[PDB]
Formats: C-alpha cells, sequence, structure tokens
C-alpha cells in the first residue's frame, strides 16, 4: 500500500515544519 | 447391367423433356416486368410503409 | 501534535493573567504521482467505454475487465478527491467541514484501494479456475465474484472505522501514529497479492509446458509473463520485502517512488495492455467501422 | 454444363510414355484446383495427382513421384498430366476432376464412387501383344 | 451397345441446346434497361431474438406473418413471436444435429430433420397442451436438407441421397419419390400453387417436378458448383439459385433457360439462402460472408446490404405479406429486418 | 389487453428459465466427431466406450471420464461425398481421426481424408486427435518384410528414426521406424499449414487398449487450455 505510507509520511513531515515555524514567528 | 439401365433411362428422359414448348425470352422478360410493376404498390419492402401501420415500431 | 501545541499555549496565557530537501523530494513525487493518476483516469475512460457498450465484446471474461477497469478509476478518482482536500495547515498559514470532510474522503479512499487490489485477486481465480479446474462450466459463479469483487473490501475497511475511531481516532484519518492500526487494512492487501502470487505461478507453470509441447522460445516466455503480471498485480509483492528492515536514506525514498511509479501508472499500464494490444478489440473496431463507412 | 471430357490413353508398351488432355468448359477453368484420379480394375477409385489454382503448388501420390508430371494452362482451358517409364500396375481409367468449390483449397469429395465434376474417363493400358 | 445410348445422349443434349438458342431474341437486362433504378435500401435490425446456444441451420416463418420456427444445432426447435419477442415453444430434439425446419401452412405441425435421415414431425396444438413427436418419417437414405409441409397432410422431404420424396403423414410412407439428381438435393422450394416444386442439388443443377405425376419436367443447368438454396418468384413462373461460386441466378420455367446472374467481383464467398420480395422485384442473398446482399430481380444492381451478422448467415425468410425479413446465422442470433420511410 | 400479454409473457418467462438450464448441461459436455475409413478400427474405439451405455443416420456414444461427460458422433449412413454434412461438426471440441498404419495401400488415401479436414474452412480452428490405430498388425507386417513401405512411400529409404522416439522396451528398431514415419506423415500436413488455432495429437494405439478415454480426455483438456489462454493472449 504505497498511497498510504506516502500520505502517512507527508503527514509528520509538513505538520513538523508548521511547529518549527510558529515559534519562530513569535520572535 | 448398372451401366445400361441408367442409360436407357437418361435417353428416355431427355427424348421427353427435350419435346417441350418454349416461350420466348421477350415475352418471359416481358411477363416478369408486368408482375413488378404491377404489385409494386403493394410491396411493403421495395417501398417502404408508412410506420402507423406496419407491426415492427 | 501541533494540535495539542495551541491547547497548552493558550492556557500558559490564563495563569500571566490571573527537512528542506525530503519536502521537495516529496513534491516532486506529489506532481509525478498524480500525472500519472490524471492520465490513468483520461486513457483508461476511452478503454472502457469502447468496451462496454460494444455488445461484440460482452464474454464473461471482459465482465471482469470491465469490473477491473471502473475499479482503477473509482480508485483514482478517490486518490484525486482526497489530495484536492488535503487540509494541510498551510492552506490556511478556527476551522470546520474539512476534518470530518477529510474523514469521509480517505474514508472512501480506503475502500476504493481494497476494492482495486481484492479485483485483481478475482481476475486471477477465474483464470486459475478458467485452467487448473476441469468439470466446473463456470458462469454461474459471477454472483459470488461480484460479491468478493466489492463486497469483501466492505470486510476490510468497515471494522477500521469502528476500531480505529474508539482506540486511536485522528483529526482526518490521515496521521499513523501506531503500526498495530495500520493493519486490518493493510494486512488484507498483502493477503491478496500472496495469493495472486501463488495463482501467477501456477498459470506460469501451465504456460511453460504449454510452450514446451510444441517446439524464439525464450521470447515467448518474456512477453508471456509481462503480459501476466500487471494483470494479477503481482509486481507489488517483490517491493514489499518484510518493511520490519526499514532502511534509512535516499534509499527508502528511491524504493518509495518506484513503488509510487508503478501504482500511479497501473492504471493507464492496464488500460492499453488489454484494450488496445488485445488483437479481437482492435480487429473488431474495423469491422464496426466497415459497417458505418 | 461442367464437363471434362479427356484424351489420350490406349495401349502403350511397358517403359513408355502418355499424355493425357482434359480440356474443361461450363465454369471458368481457374481459381479451380483440379485433379486426376484414378481407378484400376477391380479397386476403388484412387488419387493420383493435383494441381494449384495457378501452378505452383503440385503433389503427387507416393506410387507415381517423379515419373509423372502435371502442367495447366488457365488460356489454352486444358489440363495436362505426361507420363514417362510407364509399369505394368499402371492399368487403369484415367479421370480429370475439380474441386468443388472455387478459391479454395480443401477438395473433398474427388474420389467418390460418384462425383458430379469429373470426366467421362480415358482408358490406359499397359500390355504387350 | 453402350455407345449407342450414350450417342443419343450427346445429340438430344445438344437438340435441347440449340432449341433454347433459338427462343433467346434479347436479354432480360436488354428489355430492363429503360426500367429505373430500384435505389438505395436501408433495412433496420428491427428485433433481435436470442436463446439459441449454437448455430442456427433453418428458419421459416408462419403463415400469418408471425411465429418464426428456428432449428438449432443445440437440440433445440423454438418458436418465435416477431413481436414482443416472446417464446412460445422450445421443442427439443431427439438428435442435436438439425439441418431444416418448417412450419406448416395451417399453422398446426412443425417438421424438423437433420444428421438423422428422420423428418420428425411435431403437433403443436395437442390437447393437453403438451408439444411431442407425431409422427417420424423414415426411409431416406442420406441426411435431410429440407422438407416444406405441402398441405397439411403431405410433406416433401429433400434428402441427401439424391432423392426427394413426397410423404403421407397419417400413412407414414412414401406416397412418391423422384429419382433424380446425382447429388445431394440441398434445397427446396414448393411452386405457390403447391402443385409443382423445384430442388436444387449438389450437381450445380436444379431440376422442376410434378408432384402428381411424380417424374421431373425440366431440368436447369447454368451454374459451376453445388446449389446452396433455392426460391421461387411469387408469381410461379421462375425462380432463383445461390451457389458456391457466389453467384445468383433467376431461371425461367416457360423460357427453360437462365436469365440473370447477379453477383460481383468483390463477393467470392457462395450463397447460403436467397429469398424474394413480396412483389418479387428485390432478391435478398445470404452470403457466406457474414452478410445478405438485396440485388434486384429485374437488373443486377445490389441495392443494399443487410451487414449485421458475426458468422455466416445460413437463413433468410420473408413474411407472407411481406412485412420483414429475418436471417438466422451462425452465431445464434435471429435479427428480423425492416425498411424505413 | 395486458392480461392475456401476461400469459404470453409468463410462458416466455418459464421457457427461458429452462433454457437456461439446458445451457449449463450443454456447455459441461464435450462433443467429439469420429472420423475413419473401412479398415480404420472405429467400431473397436466405439466398442471401447460402449460399456458405459445409459436409415439410421448418426451414431452417439456418450462416455465420461474424471466427471467430464464426452459425446463420441460417428456417422452411420451417408453418401461417400461429405463436403456437406461435415459442416455440422464446426463447433465440436476436436475431431477423433483414425488412420489405419498396418495397411500401406489406403494410407495415401488416409493422408488425403486429413489434408482436407485440416485445410477445410470450417474446420480450420477443430484440433484433431489423430488415432494410428492397428498398431500390432503393423509389427506383424513389417517384423515379417513380405510388404515393404518403401513400394508405397519412396521418401522412406533416407528417413531416420527421430531423436525424441520412445518405443516400448522390447520393441524392434525396424518397427519403431516404420510407425514413426507414418505419424511424421500425418505431422508433415498438421504443422505446413496449423499455426496457433489448431493442433494435432498423434497417439499409438493397439486394436484393444483399455486406456483410450484417459488419452481422448488427456488431450481435450490440452484443447481447453489452449483455447483459454489464447483468448487472453498469452499464448
Amino acid at each position: 500500500y504505497a498511497q498510504g505510507t506516502f500520505t502517512s509520511d507527508y503527514s509528520i513531515l509538513l505538520d513538523k515544519k508548521a511547529q518549527a515555524a510558529f515559534i519562530e514567528y513569535l520572535l | 447391367t448398372a451401366s445400361i439401365a441408367q442409360a436407357r433411362k437418361l435417353v428416355e428422359q431427355l427424348k421427353m423433356e427435350a419435346n417441350i414448348d418454349r416461350i420466348k425470352v421477350s415475352k418471359a422478360a416481358a411477363d416478369l416486368m408486368a408482375y413488378c410493376e404491377a404489385h409494386a404498390k403493394e410491396d411493403p419492402l421495395l417501398t417502404p410503409v408508412p410506420a402507423s401501420e406496419n407491426p415492427f415500431r | 501534535t501541533a494540535g495539542e501545541l495551541y491547547q497548552r499555549w493558550e492556557r500558559y496565557r490564563r495563569e500571566c493573567q490571573e527537512f528542506l530537501d525530503q519536502r521537495l523530494i516529496l513534491e516532486r513525487l506529489q506532481v509525478m504521482y498524480t500525472v500519472g493518476y490524471s492520465l490513468s483516469l483520461a486513457t483508461l475512460l476511452l478503454a472502457l467505454l469502447i468496451l462496454s457498450l460494444f455488445r461484440r465484446l460482452h464474454c464473461t471474461r471482459n465482465y471482469i475487465h470491465i469490473n477491473l477497469f471502473t475499479s482503477f478509476m473509482l480508485r483514482a478518482a478517490a486518490i484525486l478527491s482526497r489530495d484536492r482536500l488535503l487540509p494541510r495547515p498551510g492552506p490556511y498559514l478556527l476551522w470546520n467541514q474539512a476534518l470530518a470532510a477529510c474523514r469521509t474522503a480517505q474514508i472512501v479512499t480506503q475502500y476504493c484501494v481494497g476494492a482495486n487490489y481484492t479485483w485483481l485477486l478475482v481476475e486471477g481465480v477465474y483464470l486459475h479456475s478458467l485452467l487448473v479446474l476441469v468439470g466446473g462450466s463456470e458462469e454461474g459463479h459471477f454472483r459470488y465474484y461480484l460479491l468478493l469483487g466489492w463486497g469483501a473490501p466492505a470486510l476490510f475497511v468497515i471494522p477500521w472505522v469502528i476500531v480505529r475511531y474508539l482506540y486511536e481516532n485522528t483529526q482526518c484519518w490521515e496521521r499513523n501514529e501506531v503500526k498495530a492500526i495500520w493493519w486490518i487494512i493493510r494486512t488484507p492487501i498483502l493477503m491478496t497479492i500472496l495469493i495472486n502470487f501463488l495463482i501467477f505461478i501456477r498459470i506460469l507453470g501451465i504456460l511453460l509446458s504449454k510452450l514446451r509441447t510444441r517446439q524464439d522460445y525464450r521470447l515467448r516466455l518474456a512477453r508471456s509473463t509481462l503480459f501476466l503480471v500487471p494483470l494479477l498485480g503481482v509486481h507489488e509483492v517483490v517491493f514489499a520485502p518484510v518493511t520490519e528492515e526499514q532502511a534509512r536514506g535516499a534509499l527508502r525514498f528511491a524504493k518509495l517512488g518506484f513503488e509510487i511509479f508503478l501504482s500511479s501508472f497501473q492504471g493507464f499500464l492496464v488500460s492499453v495492455l488489454y484494450c488496445f494490444i488485445n488483437k479481437e478489440v482492435q480487429s473488431e473496431i474495423r469491422r464496426g467501422w466497415h459497417h458505418c463507412r | 454444363q461442367v464437363q471434362l471430357q479427356e484424351s489420350g490413353g490406349g495401349l502403350v508398351q511397358p517403359g513408355g510414355s502418355l499424355r493425357l488432355s482434359c480440356a474443361a468448359s461450363g465454369f471458368t477453368f481457374s481459381n479451380y484446383k483440379m485433379n486426376w484420379v484414378r481407378q484400376a480394375p477391380g479397386k476403388g477409385l484412387e488419387w493420383v495427382s493435383d494441381i494449384s489454382q495457378s501452378g505452383a503448388s503440385i503433389s503427387y501420390t507416393g506410387s507415381v513421384k517423379g515419373r509423372f508430371t502435371i502442367s495447366r494452362d488457365n488460356a489454352k482451358n486444358t489440363l495436362y498430366l505426361q507420363m514417362n517409364s510407364l509399369k505394368p500396375e499402371d492399368t487403369a481409367v484415367y479421370y480429370c476432376a475439380r474441386c468443388p468449390a472455387p478459391f479454395t483449397r480443401d477438395c473433398f469429395d474427388v474420389t467418390s464412387t460418384t462425383y458430379a465434376y469429373r470426366g467421362q474417363g480415358t482408358q490406359v493400358t499397359v500390355s504387350s501383344h | 451397345e453402350l455407345d449407342q445410348l450414350r450417342q443419343e445422349a450427346e445429340q438430344l443434349k445438344n437438340q435441347i441446346r440449340d432449341a433454347r438458342k433459338a427462343c433467346a431474341d434479347a436479354t432480360l437486362s436488354q428489355i430492363t434497361n429503360n426500367i429505373d433504378p430500384v435505389g438505395r435500401i436501408q433495412m433496420r435490425t428491427r428485433r433481435t431474438l436470442r436463446g439459441h446456444l449454437a448455430k442456427i441451420y433453418a428458419m421459416h416463418w408462419g403463415t400469418d406473418s408471425r411465429l418464426l420456427v428456428s432449428a438449432s444445432q443445440d437440440g433445440k426447435l423454438i418458436i418465435w413471436d416477431s413481436y414482443t419477442t416472446n417464446k412460445v415453444h422450445a421443442i427439443p430434439l431427439r438428435s442435436s444435429w438439425v439441418m431444416t425446419c418448417a412450419y406448416a401452412p395451417s399453422g398446426n405441425y412443425v417438421a424438423c430433420g437433420g444428421l438423422d435421415n428422420i423428418c420428425s414431425i411435431y403437433n403443436l396444438k395437442t390437447r393437453e397442451g403438451n408439444v411431442r413427436v407425431s409422427r417420424e418419417l423414415a426411409g431416406h437414405t442420406g441426411y435431410l436438407s429440407c422438407c416444406r409441409f405441402l398441405d397439411d397432410n403431405q410433406i416433401v422431404t429433400s434428402s441427401g441421397d439424391t432423392t426427394c420424396a413426397l410423404w403421407d403423414i397419417e400413412t407414414g410412407q412414401q406416397t412418391t419419390t423422384f429419382t433424380g439428381h446425382t447429388g445431394d438435393v440441398m434445397s427446396l422450394s414448393l411452386a405457390p400453387d403447391t402443385r409443382l416444386f423445384v430442388s436444387g442439388a449438389c450437381d450445380a443443377s436444379a431440376k422442376l417436378w410434378d408432384v402428381r405425376e411424380g417424374m421431373c419436367r425440366q431440368t436447369f443447368t447454368g451454374h459451376e458448383s453445388d446449389i446452396n438454396a433455392i426460391c421461387f418468384f411469387p408469381n410461379g413462373n421462375a425462380f432463383a439459385t445461390g451457389s458456391d461460386d457466389a453467384t445468383c441466378r433467376l431461371f425461367d420455367l416457360r423460357a427453360d433457360q437462365e436469365l440473370m446472374t447477379y453477383s460481383h467481383d468483390n463477393i467470392i464467398c457462395g450463397i447460403t439462402s436467397v429469398s424474394f420480395s413480396k412483389s418479387g422485384r428485390l432478391l435478398l442473398a445470404g452470403y457466406d460472408d457474414f452478410n445478405c446482399n438485396v440485388w434486384d430481380a429485374l437488373k443486377a444492381d445490389r441495392a443494399g446490404v443487410l451487414a449485421g451478422h458475426d458468422n455466416r448467415v445460413s437463413c433468410l425468410g420473408v413474411t407472407d405479406d411481406g412485412m420483414a425479413v429475418a436471417t438466422g446465422s451462425w452465431d445464434s442470433f435471429l435479427k428480423i429486418w425492416n425498411g424505413s420511410s | 389487453l395486458s392480461a392475456e400479454d401476461k400469459a404470453a409473457v409468463e410462458r416466455s418467462k418459464m421457457i427461458e428459465k429452462q433454457l437456461q438450464k439446458d445451457k449449463q448441461v450443454y456447455r459441461a459436455t464435450h462433443r467429439l466427431l469420429l472420423l475413419g475409413a473401412d479398415n480404420s478400427g472405429k467400431s473397436t474405439i466405439v466398442k471401447q466406450m460402449r460399456i458405459y451405455h445409459v436409415t439410421s443416420g448418426i451414431f452417439e456414444t456418450k462416455f465420461q471420464v474424471d466427471k467430464v461427460n464426452f459425446h463420441m458422433f460417428d456417422v452411420g449412413a451417408q453418401r461417400d461425398e461429405r463436403r456437406k454434412w461435415i459442416q455440422c461438426f464446426n463447433d465440436v471440441t476436436a475431431i477423433i481421426f483414425v488412420v489405419d498404419s498396418s495397411d500401406y495401400n489406403r494410407l495415401q488415401e488416409a493422408l488425403n481424408d486429413f489434408k482436407s479436414i485440416w485445410n477445410n474452412r470450417w474446420l480450420r480452428t477443430i484440433s484433431v486427435i489423430l488415432f494410428l490405430n492397428k498398431q500390432d498388425l503393423l509389427a506383424e507386417k513389417v517384423l515379417a518384410g513380405k510388404s515393404k513401405i518403401e513400394d508405397y512411400f519412396p521418401e522412406f529409404a533416407r528417413y531416420t528414426t527421430p531423436e525424441d522416439a520412445t518405443p516400448e522396451p522390447g520393441e524392434d528398431p525396424r518397427v519403431t521406424r516404420a510407425k514413426y514415419f507414418i505419424r511424421d506423415e500425418f505431422l508433415r500436413i498438421s504443422t505446413a499449414s496449423g499455426d496457433g488455432r489448431h493442433y494435432c495429437y498423434p497417439h499409438f494405439t493397439c486394436s484393444v487398449d483399455t486406456e483410450n478415454a484417459r488419452r481422448i480426455f488427456n488431450d481435450c483438456r490440452d484443447i481447453i487450455q489452449r483455447m483459454h489462454l489464447r483468448q487472453y493472449e498469452l499464448l
């Protein structure tokens, strides 16, 4: 099941980028 | 002998068959033309009948 | 997760008041695999049309091909529909109507993938029963095949709705935190794939006997297996060599990309191999065109 | 009237030669695979040779291979078969018979006891006075 | 001895040939040169009847332009309706191999027969409503090719042993036998007056018989291969035959010679069934190359083509009122064609 | 009006229900045509399976092997000319052609009969199960040596026993060479024009043999598998 793993990896890989940017945006 | 019986029958068959009256092709072809033209109006396949009356919708 | 971060962020004020390259390659895969998916939707629809409305080709074999083809659209359309939604934080930077929509779109895709995978098994079973089985005149199993074709994935995905919702419910059924819940849907996919491998071997064993009896040979066998591999979807078994290893590096992305590649263009490949190459339908269009002219 | 009267034949000394010509009329002597069936005394009809629609495909029975030749002339409307080195057991009545249908390669009933498109038959005898 | 008889036979045939040419002033095409073309003829498959599992070898329309009976090599003899497609009977045959079928003019009886030398006859309107074989007319040596119901009590069967016979149903015996052709009799067609009939054989000659007298009257030799099918002109003074050379020839009774040969250079297959229209102007011919050709009797023109069949067409029949044309084939489908204004 | 029409449709529904039942049994059984000459052991072949019993025209024998039914037809009373009734057997599973190997005289007639069957337009897709019958008498004729096959087939002096030959243990080399020459004579016709639509299945058979329905079964099964494979374009 290629599809599921790709969207699971993409689910976190983009989510983590939002985190490390949200804190940096404050400062 | 079977051969002699067949040959006698064939000659007798052809002898009676050859003694028939033949109508000239000009008259025979005219009769075929006359029949086709006479009944051409009542032919529902050469000239299709209106769909209001044919059974095959 | 991200959502937990804002929850603890707000509560702090209550007391007070009293990773770049991997994204790019995934994006490059995102355009690549949606190109194959979109193309496969366009090309096979032409194949399905010219093969379904033609009363000349209506044998039981083409019924499965009709049903196999329509499972590719329904699988490809669901992927495009789910990818179109994609409620990504970036689309925004309170929200509603999307987290529940992502639940509905994803759950359709899960059944859509299961329908496609189990229909490849049905075609393998029917072909196996057409050669190995003796005495059965067939034509009476189509009731069972339709049930297995579309009803089998229901048993794979309906429990997945219940067991994940009450145990490890996520935002929109996209995050796979625990690999244990990743089964129930993945395991039947593997079981169907493994069964097809046994059926594929059996047919190759029979076809070897047919080629050896009447004796060039090496070319005929090579074309036949590659003619048969996409029909039973058996190429996927060699891209899943016990994932317990999980090698790290660019090899994992390269292996996943090739695995994604074949899945994306499977619909177009199956459409062209059994609608265009097939001489019967190709030559039949000549007979139909002759009447038109 | 499909008629296939044959010519030639008669008395020939052993080891000699003879030629049979079969002239076909009443049908287009083309797109028709012809044959040269024969019948020995006291034996059933047997097949000797055949020729294709326009030559280029010729076969013979085993016993006559290398001794007989068969040729056709579409313009002349004649079918030819030339014997060479006659042998005493070759005494038989030879017929020319065409295939039942045109544009075909499956001539079916050519050695049957009765057949519409067979010739009258030419007698060939190999003996000495 | 033998030479004395054969010398008369050759001379006698010469007398007939010279006599025929004497009464040949102009051809039919020469006279019909001023007759205006029929025009392009388009036909639409109004109904398609399915239910036969194997190839269809025979069909016959009913007297009421309805209930065509068709026979197929799976051992079935279905009686259709041609309106609403409803099947009326599915009579099963003792022998799976059937080469002909018939429908009685009264509509009560249906005949059969094939590669079994037996012309089984079925009573449709039984007291209990169940169809059972009423008679098994045996006596033919070769297979049975065609059988036409001449009156409800007699039937003329053409067999593959170079004979045609007239049976009496109640007695079950050959009332008279027509020892004619030297090859298999492949087709049969009675005159509209039910007095004479014709028969095309495998010797490329179609004879004409007198049912009452029992002996052949005229012999027609214009073909060059086995005659597969033969019909009658609606007036009963002409007939058309189709053979293996892909030619349909319109013979004449009084003139005792052929008139036209309907053919084309693009057709090499060979006719399997012929049938005239209601007025006789059209001549449909079921060819081997999967489609039929709608000829024109008065002038060979090939007005239309009914190209709708997968396998070869082995059937043809025009209803009594000439409203529809049914063409069975080896694909196990009967298509009922019709015109369109 | 619809009251009477419903009765007609109700009958048409009953007829279709029985036709569907007969479609399964029609497609379950295999129909075979048996062909041969006077000298061929056609009757003995039939009598072998005549045990399984359940003007004349055509005979039929029903024998079933491994729960698979076969129908086996043999024309009884038909004239010499067979170019018109042979078209009825264009849908049979296979043609069982029986040849008397130990004749040397009508062998050429047997070869011509096979050639016309192979090249017939309507039999172009029918596989032929060849049964070179009466192999036991061939051994006696060859061993005695009075009659020489060379006298009828000139191309026998240069013939050599094929490498793939599998003679019975204890069979004389002369018999093996002679029996395989006849088989290769028929297969030369079959392989000349039969590409993939139909094949020949030669079988050396004695006058009496307890395993002949299995040979037909093991070879009709091959025909069915090949046709299905060719339907999928895998062959």
